[PDB]
Formats: C-alpha cells, sequence, structure tokens
C-alpha cells in the first residue's frame, strides 16, 4: 500500500466542499479561519477549476463552494499578529443560509 | 482527444449561467427596470444625474 | 448522459446555481440605449399632449422634457409608459 | 401616430445587437473550452450521480452519496485511514 | 432518453412476471379430481371464483405481451440503429460547422433588425422635432 | 478533551452492516461508550449468548409488546447491579435507554440516554443547560457593557451623556399656496 | 474514539511566502520529493491512472467492462448487429420465461439453472445497452446541437415574424394614408 499522493488528499478535500456538514464543521474552530496558511491554501485551490484537473471531480458543488467562499477573502485583510479580520461572521453567515444552498442545489439535482 | 465544441451556452435546456447584462437588464418593462439601474449606479444616485454625453463619453474611454 | 452540468463545468469550472452572495452590473451602452428611447417616449407623449403658451418651451434632453419658463422656473418631467401619466 | 408607438414598442421588445455579439464571443470562447471527446468522457463519469436515478420510486432511497460523500462513505473511505496515518505523511526528507 | 424508457419497461418486464406469478400461487383454488372427493374451503386462502380467476389470468397475460409490444416498437424506435461512432463524429463536426454559421446568420440577421430599428426611430424622431418645430 | 454529556455518538457503518431497529438497540447502545463494560447487562448477554410488580407502566408496555425485553428483564432480575432497559420507544426511530441499579425488590433509577435518528445522545440535566445558556446570555450583555461604555462622556457643565461623534415655513408655504 | 472528518493535509505547511517567491525561480529551474518547493508545483496524473480515493479505484478514462473480465458470460459482442443482437435476446427472455412456466408446472425444482439463464439474458441485455449508451450520449449530444440550432432558427423566424408584421402594417398606414390623401 503506497502512501496516499498529494493529488489524492488535495482531491478528496477539494471534493468535500459540496457537503454543506464538512465546512460547517470546519469553520466553527478559530485557528483554521485564523490561519493565513488556510486562506493562501483557499487560494492554492482554484487549479480545480481548470482542465484536466476538473475531470476527476464527481460532485462540481464542491467547485461551486470553493468559488463561492472565495468572494469573501478580498475582503479580508491579515494583520501582523494573524488576527483575520472580516472572517467573525462569514461562519455564521454559513449556519443562516445552510439549509438554503444544499436545499437548492437538491432541487437543482432532481 | 476529438474535435472542440462551441456551444450556446445561455440556452443548454430545451423546452442563464452566463451573465449576458444585456437581455437580463433590456427584457423586462421599464417603469420597474428604472429602480433597479439607478441603484446600481450608486448609492444615493437620482434620475437627475443620466444624461446623454455622460454616457457618450463613458463608452468613448 | 448529464451534458448540461458537464458543459457547466467546462465552460466556468462551476455549476449554475443562484448566488445570494458574490462567488450586478448594468450596460452603459444599455442604459444610454434606454436613455434616448425614454427621450422618445417622453417625446411622443407629449404629441398627445396639447402644449400651453407659457410653456411651449421645453428641452427633451436627458432623459427629460425641460418644460420651462423664463426667469421664472424650469421643471422638468418624465414617463415610465404611454398609458400612465 | 400612436399605432406607429405600437408599432416602435413592439418592435423595442426584440434583442439587441451588442447582447448577441457577446453571445458570439462567448460562444468563441467555449470553442476555446470544450473539446468533445472530454465533454462525453465528463459527462458519463457524472451520469449515474447528477440526477436521481430514473428506476426507483425515492421514496426508500436518498441522495446521501449522489450529491456529496456521505459519512459513511467518509468513514470507510482512504481518506480515513488517511487522517490516522497523517503522521507518515508529515514524514518529510 | 428512450433507453431509459427501455430499462423502465425491463424491469416493468421483471414485475409483472413475478406479479403473475403471485397471483398465480396465492389466489387459485382447489380442483376436484373426482366429484365424490370431499371439497374443503380454508378461512385463511384466499378463494376466488374460477371464472374471473381465468379473466384475471387473461388480462394479466395481455398486459404482458402489450408491454411487450410497446418494448419492441421503443427498440424500433431506439435513436441510431444505422449510425456507427464514425458517422457520429462526420455529423458532430458538420452540426458545429452548420452551428457556427447559423450564428453568423443570425448575426446578419440582428444586423438587419437593427438597420430597421434605426430606420423606424430615425423617422420617429424626425418627425416628432418636426411637429414641435412647427407647434412651437 | 469534551465530557461525556456534549457529544453525539452513533455507528453507520454498524448501520450499514446490521441496522438498527426496535430489536438491536441493546448491543448498539453497547458499541456506545455510554454503556458499562462491568454492568449485569453485558454479563447476562455473554450467558444468555452462550402480572410483574416493581416497574412503571411504561416499562409494562415495553415488556407486554416486545417479549425479547420481557425475558431480558426475566433474567436480570435474578441478578443484582447496574442494568440496562428501555422504558419507552416509538417506532421507526425513537429510543431511550435508562442507567438503573436494581436490589432485592427496590429499584432506583439513574441517566437515560434518547435515541433520536439512529444517534445515541446522553440525557443532560437542565441545570448545566441553563447554565450554558446563562454562560452565552453573561457574555454577550458583558461584552455589549464594555463596548457601550466606550461612548460615555462626562462634562461637569451638564450631566453625564455621550459622545457626540465628528426651511420651516415651506410647510406654511404649502398650507397657503391651496 | 477520534474526530469524525480528517483534519487538513500536513501539505499545507510548506505554503509560506519564501516557497511563493521562490516558486517561479523553481519553475526556471505521483511525484518524487526534493525539496519544499516541490509541494506548489500540482502533482501530475499517476502514471498508472488507478488512483485509490473513498475506498474505490476511478481512471482518468473509464471504459466499460466485458462480461468475461468481470467473470460472467458474455453470448453475443455498426450497431445494427448489436440492435439485432437485442431482439434476439428480448426473444429469448420471452420463451426463457415460458419455459420457466412450463419448468414449474411439472417439476417447480429444476428451476435454478433457468432463473441462472434469465439472469445470463438480463446482464447481456443492460450490458447491450450500456455499450450502445456511448452512441446514445452522442445521439444526445447531437439532438441537443440540433436543438441549439433550431432554436437560433426559431429566433430567426420569429425575427422575420415580426419583421412582416412591421411590414404589413406599415402597408395598412400607406393605404389609410392614401386614403387621408
Amino acid at each position: 500500500n503506497p502512501l496516499p499522493t498529494r493529488f489524492e488528499v488535495e482531491l478528496e478535500f477539494i471534493q468535500s466542499l459540496a457537503n454543506i456538514q464538512y465546512v460547517t464543521y470546519l469553520l466553527t474552530q478559530q485557528q483554521i479561519w485564523k490561519s493565513p496558511n488556510f486562506k493562501n491554501y483557499l487560494k492554492y485551490l482554484e487549479y480545480w477549476c481548470n482542465p484536466p484537473y476538473s475531470q476527476c471531480i464527481v460532485y462540481p458543488n464542491c467547485l461551486f463552494i470553493l468559488k463561492l467562499l472565495n468572494g469573501f477573502m478580498e475582503s479580508a485583510i491579515v494583520n501582523e499578529d494573524g488576527l483575520l479580520e472580516g472572517l467573525d461572521e462569514l461562519p455564521k453567515i454559513i449556519q443562516l443560509q445552510g439549509p438554503q444552498w444544499m436545499n437548492e442545489m437538491v432541487e437543482r439535482w432532481a | 482527444t476529438g474535435i472542440k465544441l462551441a456551444l450556446d451556452p445561455n440556452l443548454i435546456t430545451l423546452a442563464s449561467l452566463v451573465s449576458n447584462p444585456h437581455e437580463i437588464y433590456g427584457s423586462m418593462p421599464l417603469e420597474q427596470l428604472i429602480p433597479i439601474i439607478l441603484r446600481q449606479r450608486g448609492p444615493g444616485f437620482k434620475f437627475v444625474d443620466l444624461n446623454e454625453k455622460e454616457l457618450q463619453n463613458e463608452i468613448k474611454q | 448522459v448529464d451534458l448540461v452540468t458537464a458543459l457547466e463545468v467546462l465552460s466556468l469550472g462551476r455549476p449554475n446555481l443562484p448566488t445570494h452572495n458574490f462567488k450586478a452590473k448594468v450596460p452603459i451602452g444599455l442604459i444610454l440605449q434606454r436613455l434616448k428611447d425614454l427621450n422618445l417616449t417622453v417625446s411622443i407623449k407629449i404629441a398627445l399632449m396639447n402644449i400651453p403658451k407659457p410653456l411651449n418651451s421645453y428641452h427633451i434632453k436627458n432623459g427629460r422634457i425641460y418644460f420651462t419658463v423664463p426667469n421664472e422656473f424650469e421643471i422638468q418631467l418624465s414617463t415610465v409608459n404611454r398609458q400612465s401619466p | 401616430l400612436e399605432i406607429l408607438n405600437e408599432c416602435h414598442d413592439e418592435l423595442k421588445a426584440l434583442p439587441m445587437l451588442e447582447q448577441v455579439e457577446f453571445e458570439k464571443n462567448t460562444i468563441l470562447q467555449q470553442r476555446s473550452k470544450i473539446n468533445s471527446t472530454e465533454l462525453l468522457d465528463y459527462a458519463t463519469k457524472l451520469s449515474k450521480f447528477t440526477k436521481i436515478p430514473p428506476t426507483f420510486d425515492k421514496g426508500a432511497v436518498g441522495p446521501n452519496n449522489f450529491i456529496w460523500p456521505a459519512e459513511d462513505a467518509l468513514r470507510r473511505g482512504m481518506l480515513a485511514m488517511a487522517s490516522l496515518h497523517s503522521k507518515e505523511l508529515t514524514r518529510i526528507p | 432518453d428512450r433507453l431509459t424508457q427501455l430499462q423502465i419497461c425491463l424491469d416493468q418486464m421483471t414485475e409483472q412476471f413475478c406479479a403473475t406469478l403471485n397471483y398465480i400461487d396465492k389466489n387459485h383454488g382447489f380442483e376436484r379430481l373426482t366429484v365424490n372427493e370431499p371439497q374443503m374451503s380454508d378461512k385463511h386462502a384466499t378463494v376466488v371464483p374460477p371464472e374471473e380467476f381465468s379473466n384475471t389470468i387473461d388480462e394479466l397475460s395481455t398486459d404482458i405481451i402489450l408491454k411487450t409490444r410497446q418494448i419492441n416498437k421503443l427498440i424500433d424506435s431506439l435513436p441510431g440503429v444505422d449510425v456507427s461512432a464514425e458517422e457520429q463524429l462526420r455529423k458532430i463536426d458538420m452540426l458545429q460547422k452548420k452551428l457556427v454559421e447559423v450564428e453568423d446568420e443570425k448575426i446578419e440577421a440582428i444586423k438587419k433588425k437593427e438597420k430597421l430599428l434605426r430606420h423606424v426611430d430615425s423617422l420617429i424622431e424626425d418627425f416628432v422635432d418636426g411637429i414641435a418645430n412647427s407647434k412651437k | 478533551v469534551t465530557p461525556l454529556d456534549e457529544l453525539q455518538w452513533k455507528s453507520p457503518e454498524w448501520i450499514q452492516v446490521f441496522g438498527l431497529r426496535t430489536e438491536n438497540v441493546l448491543d448498539y447502545f453497547a458499541e456506545s461508550p455510554f454503556f458499562d463494560k462491568t454492568s449485569n447487562n453485558q454479563v447476562i448477554k455473554m450467558q444468555r449468548q452462550f402480572e410483574f410488580a416493581y416497574v412503571d407502566p411504561a416499562r409494562r408496555q415495553i415488556l407486554f409488546k416486545y417479549p425479547m425485553y420481557m425475558q431480558l428483564e426475566e433474567e436480570l432480575m435474578k441478578l443484582d447491579g447496574t442494568e440496562y432497559v428501555l422504558s419507552s420507544v416509538r417506532e421507526p426511530d425513537f429510543w431511550v435507554i435508562r442507567k438503573q441499579r436494581r436490589t432485592n425488590p427496590e429499584i432506583i433509577p439513574l441517566q437515560d440516554y434518547y435515541i433520536i435518528g439512529a444517534n445515541i445522545y446522553q440525557s443532560p440535566t437542565i441545570f448545566k443547560i441553563v447554565q450554558s445558556r446563562l454562560m452565552s446570555t453573561s457574555y454577550h450583555l458583558n461584552s455589549t457593557l464594555e463596548s457601550l461604555y466606550d461612548l460615555i462622556e462626562f462634562q461637569p457643565s451638564q450631566g453625564v451623556h455621550y459622545k457626540v461623534p465628528t426651511t420651516e415655513m415651506l410647510d406654511k408655504l404649502m398650507v397657503t399656496s391651496i | 474514539v477520534s474526530s469524525l472528518y480528517p483534519p487538513p493535509p500536513p501539505y499545507v505547511k510548506f505554503f509560506t511566502q519564501s516557497n511563493l517567491e521562490k516558486l517561479p525561480k523553481y519553475k526556471e529551474k505521483e511525484e518524487e520529493i526534493t525539496c519544499a518547493l516541490d509541494y506548489l508545483i500540482p502533482p501530475p496524473m499517476p502514471k498508472n491512472q488507478q488512483y485509490r480515493a473513498f475506498g474505490s479505484i476511478w481512471q482518468v478514462k473509464d471504459q466499460l467492462p466485458d462480461l468475461e473480465s468481470m467473470g460472467l458470460t458474455q453470448l453475443y459482442k455498426n450497431y445494427q448487429y448489436k440492435i439485432q443482437e437485442l431482439r434476439k435476446l428480448l426473444k429469448s427472455l420471452l420463451l426463457n420465461y415460458l419455459e420457466l412456466i412450463g419448468v414449474l408446472s411439472i417439476n417447480p425444482d429444476m428451476y435454478e439453472r433457468k432463473v441462472e439463464n434469465i439472469r445470463t439474458i438480463l446482464v447481456n441485455i443492460h450490458h447491450l445497452l450500456n455499450e450502445y449508451r456511448p452512441h446514445q450520449s452522442r445521439e444526445s449530444l447531437i439532438m441537443l446541437l440540433e436543438e441549439q440550432l433550431e432554436y437560433k432558427r426559431g429566433e430567426i423566424r420569429e425575427i422575420e415574424q415580426v419583421c412582416k408584421q412591421v411590414h404589413d402594417k406599415l402597408t395598412s398606414i400607406q393605404d389609410t394614408l392614401r386614403t387621408g390623401s
């Protein structure tokens, strides 16, 4: 059994954004959105949007979720101490609009 | 691979995603279309500010 | 086979869904076209309207008609369609 | 003059020129983006997922795995053992 | 979409087969070999009149074979039986070229509509500024 | 670390393999960490794997509705110690399991565990529920009160007040014109 | 007991600003890891092209498995041949159901191999349909292109429909203008 490749782990994590439960689990930790490395990783991951990397994706709503959360990033400025302003209320947006997005994409599935 | 394909992107379902800003503004009648126009033009925008030559040299830029 | 969602991916990298959050924009050519056809609208609206002698001085411009009396006032008016005032 | 007015406003209800010019530009951009074999292969990849299976009454089956990975899918998946074996994933020469 | 209706028809065959077997297994009766043997009945047994039993057998059988004609007609109507994958590509490329050409043709069609558009609005604006200069 | 009450426990892998019904809640709860590995329930489970008083009518409906629970309690009356019984059921998906020690007979109840949607929950006592709500309320009013105090400015010429941040004849003209 | 979801990867720790500025310099200069700058270039496709994900094996280009490769009976193997094979298969399915009824109406114990025969017929029919599916998908793409052609040309006919309404209303206004003259 070889080790899980960077391609495989990054593909499974980028695909996990389709489920809203995973992202609302991730965004409740303060240190995750407080970390600028995770922010850079969020701006690292748009390479899945372009082919042929997009071919292996099974549920493209994860790519939609990736594109959606990036619009909240240019309003965020990281300081010298690492406090990312503007991310204090975006997880609250996620819990308020949580069932809305996933019900909308379930009706799009139908 | 094969050959390419160019599609009419606005219509994929038979009887939208490409936001061409003309059919999603010019289709509606003007009486309710003007409010969103001066809302999107600017905050506190008034009907008095719209002008011929202003847009005529805005397209010239 | 599901060609529509694969088309959405190969077009934008994302499927089509309504966006309540950023992930509108009015064209300036469209607003000038609507401005000039609204000028035509208010110009043909006063075709069926008789105009008084103190207010025969009018300027159909800037999406309006400039009903003016010299050294007294200038009122500029517009309508939405024909059958409404 | 009024019947010419309804003629003008019924002719106003048609799409304009730069709209279909931008439509042409988007069509050429999709010429640039899409390949036929790639499109059909990717679409038949998503054939079993992105629609309700048109064979069941769907009163006993739901979209646990059809639209998003399920909880038990992540439990039995190799990403779960990637979580436990993350120490070996931290092994960098 | 035709193959989807075909698969629905196929498992409708299978449902009809198991339904006919269930009916003939549950709603059959108790047949006299001779007249002198005792005929007993069970309150836990779904006894039916034999004539309507045979009628239901007949209608089950006829719905099976009318669904069979539907399957045969649907397979006769499968989209593309005489063309190959090479023929599919030789259709796709000419459809590509025809779509590019009809986009061009729609461009000059919209251009002609724009010819008429500024024609009619030029006549309207000439009419209204002429009558504005007349009445003023 | 999270203690035993603020965690929802489920084994959807066990649901995929076995499935959860009104019969197999016992071993499903045995897989949960809430179960006592030294309980009387698991020793009699290992032994069996190898009308009636001193009960409330809520459990009596369960006993007269499902058999396996009534020989469960018939094996449970022989022994003493902490047990696990189902006081109430609601098909298709609702269960509750109570900690319970029995002595000879005398019975006291203990902590319950309600099951909703094949998810095992520890039943909380209401004191820490309202205590957590008051944590939220008190911290929120603390934040409001601290954030309000910086706007407050005092002068000796006037009272204490807030920090200040850094035509009338036209109605008569309207009423006279008509 | 562990968390419900796996943590973010250890690969996120290499995305630092020094790596960001050294990435174009490294560009000017399944992966074999040599240094920290390898983790900012996206990894290529696996050479084996069969990658493990979510407890299953996917492929960069999926091919339809044969019945022999899966370990079942492929009875019959440009689609006219396959259409006639499907026709013979459905006729054989009907005849074999009749034979199954006959077997159960003399001896309800020998049906076991007949049910296996019905199974083989059904899986051959379904695999024939799924073999026709790329051709059916190409026909669906043909139908979609024809439908967009039809919608563009329907826009054409409504353009000259409104245009001809303009022309004959113009003839009407010319007639009533000559009448008023």
